RNA sequence: CCCGCCGGCCGCCCAGGGAAACCGGGAGGCUCCGGGCUCUGGGGGGAGUAUGGCCGCAAGGCUGAAACUUGAAGGCAUUG
RNA sequence: CCCACAGCCCCCGCCGCGGAGCCGAGGGCAAGCUGGUGCCAGCAGCCGCGGUAAUUCCAGCUCGGCGAGCGUCGCGCGGCGCUGCUGCAGUUGAAACGCCCGUAGUUGGCCCCCCGCCGCCACGAGGAAACGGGAGCGCUCCAGGCAGGCCCGUUGGAC
């Protein structure tokens, strides 16, 4: 009936990603170096 | 009117056809990583370049070879070439320019001469010491990462007399 | 167990009396076998790929039955290219179908020079066209440093083929793989078979095979 | 063969080409000038207008308002996209109402909706549906 | 009714190669016909022919030796300049390297190489490769 | 009687062509895409409708829109 | 230092703010984890999602594109060989007037060895620059401008 009734955490302070050029930097050694694939529900268990 | 309507202005750099193409991607980003390039309108001029010089070694590949055209033109843009030393020395065909690509333009930037004389621990390095104005091309200290080094002053090249 | 000849080509090829598959090319012998490609590719020079996959399904009295047909090509990247196709119940089984197809048909790509004869070829002879279908193709050659100017698909039989500069022309409903991968096939077969002047030299033939 | 190819003739080809061009329905739509006089918007990027009503296979029924022209002074219906902004529009505010992606057709399942809501009190709707910026002066 | 004569005789002599004939009648003997075969056999495509009078537009017979593929004509003669022939060489011809165009100027009939060497153009008769 | 020539009406068909059914006395000689002349068509509806003009005793014929609407309508063929 | 006066660029000494957003993650189209709602609210250029795992809505995490720019709306070009001169189609998909005669119009077999005329091709004159192409010159590069060095073609600004 009311509109916006489907429409509480906090933020994780976790540090900025090194811009600039470092960004690009920062891909080269995630997948070519670093081992990669991406996207597994699984793959989020490892990281957890 | 005031005389600033009659300076002119055109783009210098074109966008591919198709943007999303994974090939594409990943060897644009590998010359990224071999030259250190910060964003992607810098291959694009350099594709734009690579396209006008092609061109006119189509245009004047055409004509005949006695062509007083053909002579004056040719010889213009082989000497051009050479003095930028992106043509080696020996070539002297117009047939060879179409066998140029992109990879040539790069290697006789400023990074690229800088790094080759060993002056420089890496193309990141190099860019942030330009930055500094730590570099004396010639005589002239220069901040433009991007400069274009010609054959007779690569060898005079050097750091800044001044910078500590 | 081990590879037993099936054909007195076969026995022939397994034996070291032939060299080359230049060889038999030269004498329009049909193919059968699949271990006659690998004992002059020992090392597995022959690159693949996968074209395309789709279901097609039969209307019968209880539902329907569903099957799956893939396109496969195989190259070298010199000179070399093959088309083939596979139509089995299972996604692998067919695709190992198609794949031995086309590996077993196989056809030299001639190639030229535009303008100016500086090193190896690096274009197409000539004009070159194929019909499949409603699908038509034109190979144009170009000058050296122009890319492959073509669609995805086209472009990776012409990569798989060892071309590096070609415009081309599609018509027709396009949208249908096979028929674009056969008509580009079809063109590419036809390159050795057109003739030009400097093949005009007269050659007595050779009592040996 | 079909077509004529003397050459003396192109004073016929011009003549067939500038007949057979008004076959095609775009060349039509776009030379013909009955759209541009039939179209409440006179060809402009989009226009600026009065609400005056809220009205609104797949079974959900869309929110829309219907509105006047002020240079024109003819009635059409915009639809207002974006989530819980039936809300944001009150009767009788100024808007400003451009198009949908295809112009002059409807677009999607909606039935009787050529236009969109954009703008109204001078705000964005993306700039408030966002909470960038308040409609507190209105 | 009959109107360009060069286009049913090269029509003809391409039909009978299809099936590797030898030899072949044409019907008219008009010059224009007869230097274009005069290039084709010094280019080396149809080797020899004759011309049968009768006084009523004689007939010519040809030799065939397989290599010609492909012979036509431009039914209206276009104006071409002298500059402006890579144009119509790439539309017309498989490739650079080989193929004649025929173009009929104030010089005589020649080749498109021949009048590229010269610089100079003029109409365009037709082609073969 | 049988061996031919011209013209006409037909059947089957190698190549070739085509999305295919099929054509092959061309629907062949065409993306390798130019013999000459004329006419018609540009997704489906609204619509061969309205409004004008001409012809006709009349019934009606020739010419011939737009607004608006819509995401498919169609061709040949395959299995049930 | 420059400037009609002031700024501004640049040079010189002292102290020294390091900051990225806009779109999207089913296909076209590069880019995936829980909580809500339940054909409602909404997304969606097209196909489509949502009637209890929602890979498409609403949020968090993650990820992709471009980048001091990003996205939306309308118009033109291209896409388009869907206006087809190059270069469409006309048995069955949309399309050969029911047939004949016939004027304007368009198209017209072969042949003459050198004369005149029209078209045609090449060259030339003559006539504005800017824009465009283009020779040469390191405004720190560049967008630009026609400069500039010392012992300069009469320095150059050709065409
Ligand atoms: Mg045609
Ligand atoms: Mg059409
Ligand atoms: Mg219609
Ligand atoms: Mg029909």
């Amino acid at each position: 009936t009311s509109a916006g009734k489907v429409r509480k955490k906090e933020k994780k302070e976790k540090p900025r990603p090194p811009r600039g050029r470092a960004y690009k930097r920062l891909l080269y050694n995630k997948n070519f170096v670093d081992d990669t694939r991406l996207g597994p529900n699984n793959l989020l268990i490892r990281q957890k | 009117p005031r005389i600033s309507r009659h300076r002119n202005s055109s783009k210098t750099y074109s966008t591919p056809k198709k943007p999303f193409t994974k090939p594409r991607l990943d060897a644009e980003l590998k010359l990224c990583g071999e030259y250190g390039l910060k964003c992607k309108r810098e291959i694009y001029r350099a594709r734009y370049m690579l396209a006008k010089i092609r061109r006119t070694a189509r245009n004047l590949l055409t004509l005949d070879e006695n062509d007083i055209k053909r002579r004056f033109e040719g010889a213009a843009l082989l000497r051009r070439l050479h003095m930028l030393g992106i043509l080696d020395e020996e070539k002297d065909q117009l047939d060879y320019v179409l066998g140029l690509r992109i990879e040539d333009i790069f290697k006789r930037r400023l990074q690229s001469v800088i790094v080759e004389s060993k002056l420089a621990k890496s193309v990141h390095h190099a860019r942030n010491m330009i930055k500094a104005r730590h570099i004396s091309v010639g005589g002239q200290i220069v901040n433009i990462p991007s400069y274009m080094v010609r054959i007779s002053n690569t060898s005079r090249v050097a750091i800044a007399d001044t910078s500590s | 167990e081990e590879w037993h000849p099936s054909t007195k080509l076969g026995r022939l090829v397994k034996a070291g009396k032939i060299e080359s598959l230049y060889d038999i090319f030269k004498y329009s012998l049909p193919i059968k076998e699949t271990e006659i490609i690998d004992y002059f590719f020992p090392k597995s020079e022959l690159a693949e790929e996968v074209c395309n996959i789709m279901s097609v399904q039969k209307q019968t009295t209880a539902g329907q039955r569903t099957r799956f047909r893939a396109h496969v090509i195989v190259g070298n990247r010199d000179g070399f290219i093959g088309y083939g196709a596979g139509v089995s119940k299972e996604v692998a089984n067919a695709i190992k179908k198609a794949a031995k197809n086309a590996r077993l048909n196989i056809v030299p790509v001639r190639r030229g020079f535009w303008g100016g004869k500086l090193g190896d070829p690096h274009t197409v002879s000539s004009k070159l066209s194929g019909k499949c279908g409603s699908v038509r193709v034109r190979l144009i050659p170009a000058p050296r440093g122009a890319g492959i100017v073509a669609s995805p698909t086209v472009a990776k039989v012409l990569e798989f083929a060892g071309v590096s500069d070609v415009f081309t022309r599609q018509s027709g409903h396009s949208r249908t793989l096979m028929n674009s991968v056969g008509a580009v096939y079809n063109a590419l077969k036809s390159s050795y078979s057109i003739l030009t002047p400097d093949l005009w030299k007269k050659e007595q033939l050779d009592h040996v095979q | 063969m079909s077509k004529t190819s003397g050459l003396y003739t192109a004073r016929k080809l011009r003549t067939v080409r500038r007949v057979n061009r008004w076959a095609d329905k775009k060349y039509r739509k776009a030379h013909l000038g009955t759209w541009l006089k039939a179209n409440p918007l006179e060809g402009a990027c989009m226009a600026r207008g009065i609400v005056t009503q809220k009205i609104g296979p797949n079974s959900a029924v869309r929110k829309a308002v219907r509105v006047q022209l002020t240079k024109n002074s003819k009635k059409i219906t915009a639809f207002v996209p974006r989530d819980g902004s039936i809300t944001y529009i009150d009767n009788n505010d100024e808007v400003l109402v451009a198009g949908f992606g295809r112009a002059g057709r409807a677009v999607g399942d909606i039935p009787g909706c050529r236009f969109k809501v954009i703008k109204v009190a001078g705000i964005g709707l993306l700039a408030l549906f966002l909470r960038k910026r308040e409609k507190r002066a209105r | 009714v009959r109107i360009n004569v060069l286009r049913d005789a090269l029509k003809s002599i391409c039909n009978a190669q299809r099936i590797g004939k030898k030899q072949v009648i044409v019907r008219p003997s008009s010059k224009v016909i007869i230097e274009f075969l005069q290039l084709m056999q010094k280019n080396g495509y149809i080797s020899d022919f004759a011309v049968v009078d009768n006084h009523r537009s004689n007939r010519i017979v040809v030799n065939l030796i397989g290599r010609l593929n492909k012979a036509g004509v431009i039914s209206p003669r276009f104006d071409i300049p002298a500059n402006d022939i890579e144009k119509w060489v790439v539309n017309l011809l498989p490739s650079r390297l080989f193929g004649h165009i025929i173009l009929t100027t104030s010089q005589g009939i020649m080749d498109h190489i021949e009048a590229q060497h010269r610089q100079i153009g003029g109409k365009v008769i037709g082609y073969f490769y």
